[PDB]
RNA sequence: GGAGCGGUAGUUCAGUCGGUUAGAAUACCUGCCUGUCACGCAGGGGGUCGCGGGUUCGAGUCCCGUCCGUUCCGCCA
RNA sequence: AAGCUCGUAUCAGUUUUAUGAGGUAAAGCGAAUGAUUAGAGGUUCCGGGGUCGAAAUGACCUUGACCUAUUCUCAAACUUUAAAUAUGUAAGAAGUCCUUGUUACUUAAUUGAACGUGGACAUUUGAAUGAAGAGCUUUUAGUGGGCCAUUUUUGGUAAGC
RNA sequence: GAGAACAGAAAUCUCCAGUAGAACAAAAGGGUAAAAGCCCCCUUGAUUUUGAUUUUCAGUGUGAAUACAAACCAUGAAAGU
RNA sequence: GGUUGCGGCCAUAUCUACCAGAAAGCACCGUUUCCCGUCCGAUCAACUGUAGUUAAGCUGGUAAGAGCCUGACCGAGUAGUGUAGUGGGUGACCAUACGCGAAACUCAGGUGCUGCAAUCU
């Protein structure tokens, strides 16, 4: 009772947040750039806060969506960094999940000094292929309750390659 | 002050109608007005375009001049001591065509069959609708069905 | 000077003695405000199809 | 947004003189006109703590 | 999954659902009222329009014009349908829809009677040029690009659709940016690309590029021309002689069928189940009473 | 019985009606001077801008209500 | 007041048959919008105050908002629903059909289009009842401070306000 | 609602629900969901000549608007607008 | 009868939670040299019906489901209201005659129909 009813990472969006607009903002901006291969987008702030010091629409964060084998890969360099140990949380109630890390460093990159530190944020969103009917244009529908993506069975797919460990409360 | 604009009083005149909202449908826009057609106007809120006055809700009058999108249709206003006849400049989708005057164009069609075959049996018709007549004298039948006797019922509290 | 401001009073019984006389409408309706275009249109058509009556029919 | 407009004659204000005379101080010199019918003059003195 | 956001008796019954072709998401009513709507003044005088839609595996094209009852077909034409025309493989792909816009042209001014006089342009070397007017005669044919809601950009096989729509005598009104081949950098139309196109030049080049690429890849697409002994150069004459199949002989004969609409019916009916009656859901709920209430 | 005005460090007040910042004086605090307190020298903190709601990228200043205080009218008989 | 043009016209402060529009009285709120009385059960790791514990995504009470199903109550500027009364339009000769003429409009098309010659269909000519004539023009007087009564109704404690 | 270093009531991201509970320059009421909302692309139709019409009405004006013509343009693949 | 494209009406068609679907049909699904467009061949573009499915989508069924609809001497001639009275009532208001007439509630019944063209064991 399993033949197109498998599963797989649809895509990866690495992020990093940046307090404040303009030169770090940019050094990020370069470090997503390099790393993947795909050149990144800026995020705006939505609104005024002054506590964190950011106001409207000021160029905040930048972020990337990375798909396809080429995902995988800084799936794994980067999860090599947690050393396959995830939690009970971070996978979410809809069968996805991410894990933060900090030092971009240890995953390929050369510090050269010109640039910096910076912390990122892999959110791993996962679907079955079928998956194609709610982001299509013509026709567009909803995914039945036996085909989504759930905590457990993510869980699953998880431990069962990688040899990862979900481990925790 | 005083206010008096072009939508003077109008909250739930051209209100949308309970769940029937938006989305102006397609038969509206097919519906095909001959000159000199009677009309009538409902007013549709979710065009702005050609709207009529608001005094022209519901009121009903004859096409007769057509357009690109539109409808120029005559009425009768009342002013004064006259009827005083006015132009509009409707857009088709605040009309609908005249039920009743289809209904007597379909009597008519029926007139004509009678007339023909009236002359195929030989003259004689009576055409005219009369009203209700006082109906006739008839005998009833008991036979099983008889007089379930009623009374008046007393006063009771329940409350 | 707190004069009555208005009323419709005693008005339609002013209306009613003359009394709402309708339009009085003639057969061949007055051509003002339709189409440019098909004012154009029937005044040619008129021209001819009198050409067609006067001339032929005789 | 631009910086022209050296004009506006320095005031003629008393108030003005401790400008004048806290300018060689420093510290961001934040100083509103006001162009009321084309009338300009400096009216108030103010500077910022920070910005940098 | 969830029914803790609830969608409540309240939010239920005062929801208002939009119209079903709009509910599959099949027909952009935005769109669909701007395009059907005739000048009144023309009264009855339908507007015509060529649909042209594309499956996985299928092309439709078909002039509708409309009536508040339901919108009426005046003619038909199928990509599926060009085996006796002599193009069998990839036929879903710009040529094919070219192709099948041709035989839509020629099929409905065919049976319209005018096919003789508006002939178009026979050449097809790719230029801009729509069907003319011949002075001292009737009009042409008039018909507008239906695309639904199949996105519009430069290159796309909606296009070739049209391109083979107004070759063929229709006159579809167009601006020549969205055929193949546009310089958008400048206002430049180049024909000859264009016309590698239409006799599917892209798809030969591709298949000259897979020579010493790769030759597994290769196999894997063109099983069927490789059977059937079909290979770079000869492209290009497969569809020009097939033009020619349309424009003698291009009257819609529809196939043997074999069976009737009864035999249909008789095998479909089997599968799908009936509903019930009430008698026999009181004697389900008084069986779920027994055991689940009742308890035995 | 109505109209208009005021509203802020512990106090007097600017700020404020110009919205993307809370300043002066005194008092308070610390060290210093001094035999000790004052004066002075050198530093330091301290105000949800009366209360509550709303509009607003942002309200202390923009709008509405209580709230507590100051003004104006009370004329012709 | 002067008339003028006609002489049972086409109309009627009306009903009938038919078909339109309306958002008031009513009703409704275990229906949105708000306004609101009560407990019940849930909920919290995603609020505090306790007892049990060196701590715990803690064992358990007290509230505090939330959530679910129920509850009593409401609305000129709230509403799904929705009357009565008043109200628009049709009830055909300037009509209907059959043949076909017109054109610089429109049609792929002598297709439509509006306008027509010709032919048919008339004494139940196409609901009731009534028509001290019907229609039409001129000119000019006084008037332009109102008030009371039934019912509907706004301010106002109320008023012969 | 559930998740993701610093991240917390809120800063960025992602999925799920989401008939409109938002946003439409400004009052209030309408209207709006592949939208009239938001992001992009190209632009001057906020153009020229003169009528007709509706509103408030004396059926004058003024203002505001509607349907058209005859131009010359805009954009769009087009229907159109 | 099913299924596709195009529809009309716009929930008797929508939503919730499940289960069935042979033929073809769609459908997902394979690939990126070219036209094309994206931060990303996800989206849309193009190229293959070849490499694989009916898991989803779509269709159909089920539930004393929500919702929606349809009718009922179901409430109920209930409110409410036009007309009349030198009718009752201190009044508030109420009854009477000629007429007109609802909503909630309760019960039962239904859970898309259908046009254009094409195609299917």
């Amino acid at each position: 009772q399993n033949p197109m009813r498998d599963l797989k990472i649809e895509k990866l969006v690495l992020n990093i947040s940046v307090g404040e607009s303009g030169d770090r903002l940019t050094r990020a901006s370069k470090v997503l750039e390099q790393l993947s291969g795909q050149t990144p987008v800026q995020s705006k702030a939505r609104y005024t806060v002054r506590t964190f010091g950011i106001r409207r629409n000021e160029k905040i964060a930048v972020h990337v969506t990375v798909r396809g084998p080429k995902a995988e890969e800084i799936l794994e360099r980067g999860l090599k960094v947690k050393e396959y140990q995830l939690r009970d949380r971070n996978f979410s109630a809809t069968g996805n999940f991410g894990f933060g890390i900090d030092e971009h460093i240890d995953l390929g990159i050369k510090y050269d000094p010109s640039i910096g530190i910076f912390g990122m944020d892999f959110y791993v969103v996962m679907n079955r292929p079928g998956a194609r009917v709610t982001r299509r244009k013509r026709c567009k529908g909803t995914v039945g309750n036996s085909h989504k993506t759930t905590k457990e069975d993510t869980v699953s797919w998880f431990k069962q390659k990688y040899d990862a460990d979900v481990l925790d409360k | 002050g005083k206010s008096h604009g072009y939508r003077s009083r109008t909250r739930y005149m051209f209100q949308r109608d309970f769940r029937k909202h938006g989305a102006v449908h397609l038969s509206t826009y097919l519906k095909v007005y001959k000159v000199g057609d009677i009309v009538d106007i409902k007013a549709n809120g979710s065009i702005q375009k050609g709207m009529p006055h608001k005094f022209y809700q519901g009121k009903t009058g004859v096409v007769y001049n057509v357009t690109k999108s539109s409808v120029g249709v005559i009425i009768n206003k009342m002013v004064g001591n006259r009827y005083l006849e006015k132009r509009l400049n409707l857009r088709v989708e605040h009309i609908k065509h005249s039920k009743c005057r289809q209904e007597f164009l379909e009597r008519v069609k029926a007139n004509a069959a009678k007339r023909a075959e009236a002359k195929a049996q030989g003259v004689a018709v009576q055409l005219k609708r009369q009203p209700a007549q006082p109906r006739e004298s008839r005998i009833v039948s008991t036979e099983g069905n008889v007089p379930q006797t009623l009374a008046p019922v007393p006063y009771e509290t329940f409350i | 000077a707190k004069s009555k401001n208005h009323t419709a009073h005693n008005q339609t019984r002013k209306a009613h003695r003359n009394g709402i006389k309708k339009p009085k409408t003639y057969k061949y309706p007055s051509l003002k405000g339709v189409d440019p275009k098909f004012r154009r249109n029937h005044k040619h058509a008129l021209h001819g199809t009198a050409k067609a009556l006067a001339a032929a029919k005789k | 947004d631009g910086d022209t407009k050296d004009d506006v004659k320095a005031p003629e204000g008393e108030l003005g003189d401790s400008l004048q005379t806290a300018f060689d101080e420093g510290k961001d010199l934040m100083v509103t006109i006001i162009s009321a019918m084309g009338e300009e003059a400096a009216i108030s003195f103010k500077e910022a703590a920070r910005t940098d | 999954a969830f029914q803790k956001d609830a969608k409540s008796s309240a939010y239920s019954s005062r929801f208002q659902t939009p119209f079903r072709r709009r509910r599959e998401g099949k027909t952009d009513y935005y769109q669909r009222k701007r395009l059907v709507t005739q000048h009144k003044a023309k009264y009855n005088t339908p507007k015509y329009r060529l649909v042209v839609r594309f499956t996985n595996k299928d092309i439709i094209c078909q002039i509708i014009s409309s009536t508040i009852t339901g919108d009426v077909v005046l003619a038909a034409a199928y990509s599926h349908e060009l085996p006796r025309y002599g193009i069998t493989h990839g036929l879903t792909n710009w040529a094919a829809a070219y192709a099948t816009g041709l035989l839509i042209a020629r099929r409905t001014l065919q049976k319209l009677g005018l096919d003789e006089t508006y002939k178009g342009v026979e050449e097809v070397e790719g230029e801009y040029e729509l069907t003319e007017a011949v002075e001292d005669g009737p009009r042409p044919f008039k018909v507008f690009l239906d695309i639904g809601l199949q996105r519009t950009t430069t290159g796309a096989r909606v296009f070739g659709a049209l391109k083979g729509a107004s070759d063929g005598g229709l006159y579809v009104p167009h601006s020549e940016n969205r055929f193949p081949g546009w310089d958008f950098e400048t206002e430049e139309i180049d024909p000859e690309l264009l016309r590698s196109y239409i006799f599917g030049g892209h798809v030969s080049q591709y298949m000259e590029e897979l020579a010493d690429d790769d030759e597994e890849r290769f196999s894997e697409l063109f099983k069927g021309y490789l059977a059937d002994d079909i290979d770079a150069d000869s492209l290009e004459d497969i569809y020009t002689s097939a033009h020619e199949a349309i424009r003698a002989d291009p009257a819609f004969k529809p196939t043997e069928k074999k069976f009737t609409k009864e035999q249909y019916a008789a095998e479909s009916k089997k599968y799908r189940q009936t509903k019930l009656s009430k008698e026999e859901r009181a004697a389900r709920v008084a069986a779920k009473i027994a055991a689940l209430a009742g308890q035995q």
